[PDB]
């Protein structure tokens, strides 16, 4: 939680790629085969479209799983000693 | 982009022929094609000239027209935050 991560499409010879932030390809995210995602704080999803000769394949959804936040370590209460 | 065709030939009217057989005419030596019309065709275009007697010249040597597609943006990144 809090760091960056990559997404990764498989390789199709001659294909263009497009990633969209939501389903229904309403808002384009990127054009890279292997784009990155910054600042993931919780689980999210990405949608990959692969296009060959102008024809898209079925939309490929993926989920980037975000590990949960870690607990603070536990130390004892203010202590005191003599020299 | 607008497609523009012209001839130096002199006549009373000009006949322009599209690669798919579409056939239009102009009153002058210059013709323009709007991207949304049925004439915005790539391929080999020809012209013939009509004189005052209604006699029509042999068609010209075809001039090829190439209409290119528009590429994607290949969205660029950066190198992350820079100190």
């Amino acid at each position: 939680t809090g760091t960056d991560a990559s997404l990764s499409a498989g390789t199709v010879s001659g294909a263009s790629y497009a990633w969209y932030t939501d389903a229904g390809t309403s808002n384009q995210f990127s054009t890279l085969q292997n784009p990155t995602v910054n600042n993931l704080t919780n689980d999210s999803t990405f949608y990959l479209l692969v296009t060959v000769n102008g024809c898209p394949s079925a939309l490929d959804s993926t989920t980037v799983v975000v590990y949960p936040l870690t607990p603070s370590p536990s130390l004892p209460a203010d202590f005191a000693v003599c020299e | 982009a607008d497609l523009v065709m012209s001839t130096s030939a002199v006549g009373n009217s000009y006949i322009w022929r599209a690669p798919n057989g579409a056939d239009t005419t102009t009153a002058s030596s210059t013709l323009t094609i709007v991207p949304t019309s049925s004439l915005y065709q790539s391929g080999n275009w020809t012209l013939s000239v009509v004189n005052a007697a209604g006699c029509v010249s042999p068609a010209s040597i075809a001039s090829a027209v190439e209409i290119n597609s528009i590429p994607s943006t290949a969205s660029a990144g950066n190198n992350g935050p820079v100190c």
